[PDB]
C-alpha cells in the first residue's frame, strides 16, 4: 500500500512478495522504484 | 525521492570592448651632403746610380 501511494504505468501486485511490473517505463520511474526497493527486502521488479 | 534539474539557468553577461589607437609621424631630410674623404698629395723619386 505504501509503495502504491508513493508511486501513485507501473502495476503493483501482492502475490507472495510484492511485485512491480510494467512494459515501457521511463528511466526516472525505474530509478524511483529501485530506490523504494530499500523499504522492503522482498520486492520483485 | 527528489530528482535534480537537468541543468541550472545561469545569468547571461554582455561584454562591450573598445580599442582605440592613433599614430602620427614626421620625417625630414634636408641640406647639402659633401664628400668627407678625398685624395691627398703624392710624391715619388727614382734614380739609377750605376
Amino acid at each position: 500500500e505504501e509503495m502504491r501511494e508513493l508511486m501513485g504505468a507501473k502495476i503493483r501486485v501482492v502475490g507472495d512478495h510484492v511485485v512491480v511490473d510494467g512494459k515501457n517505463l521511463a528511466p526516472t520511474t525505474l530509478a524511483r522504484v529501485r530506490a523504494l526497493q530499500a523499504l522492503y527486502p522482498k520486492t520483485i521488479v | 525521492l527528489a530528482t535534480p534539474s537537468p541543468f541550472d539557468m545561469e545569468k547571461m553577461v554582455w561584454l562591450d570592448v573598445n580599442i582605440l589607437e592613433i599614430r602620427k609621424s614626421v620625417l625630414e631630410n634636408f641640406g647639402v651632403d659633401w664628400s668627407k674623404q678625398i685624395p691627398g698629395p703624392f710624391a715619388a723619386f727614382g734614380k739609377d746610380f750605376v
